[PDB]
């Protein structure tokens, strides 16, 4: 059971051009459900998976 | 923005959400504070000194308010996982 969790979420949408192919889903046991993405500047960013931008990117990464 | 990054939480044998140790975390080169209402563990200095990979103390559950883990009365068997 991974104990890495996101306390806060990125407020706005991040253009896909700014994101790498990194992605990890956090435990369902986390206080807040989050997906972790990485920017081309190598910053890990917590994203709310109930926002459609996030859902769109996760799909885009599977289709790749 | 910079504080939207993952951080290590503590687990428990109680079947409840993972919780932050205290209300502060460091990621993306930034010292951050958890949001108000965030579930946290408030451990004594002595409890922190003995914190391990298995439960060995009663851990005070709390809620983050302005960087302070305000104890709520609930106790749990907390532990860390690398």
């Amino acid at each position: 059971t991974s104990t890495t969790c996101c306390a806060r979420f990125i407020n706005k949408k991040i253009p896909k051009q700014r994101l790498e192919s990194y992605r990890r889903t956090t435990s369902s046991h986390c206080p807040r459900e989050a997906v972790i993405f990485k920017t081309k500047l190598d910053k890990e960013i917590c994203a709310d998976p109930t926002q459609k931008w996030v859902q769109d990117f996760m799909k885009h990464l599977d289709k790749k | 923005a910079r504080c939207a990054c993952p951080a290590r939480h503590l687990n428990n044998t109680n079947g409840t959400v993972l919780k932050l140790l205290g209300c502060h975390y460091f990621c993306n080169g930034t010292l951050c504070t958890a949001p108000d209402g965030y579930p946290c563990y408030n451990l004594t200095a002595q409890q922190v000194r003995t914190l391990t990979t298995y439960p060995n103390t009663s851990c005070a559950v709390g809620v983050c308010m302005k960087g302070t883990c305000v104890k709520n009365g609930t106790m749990e068997q907390c532990f860390k996982t690398p």
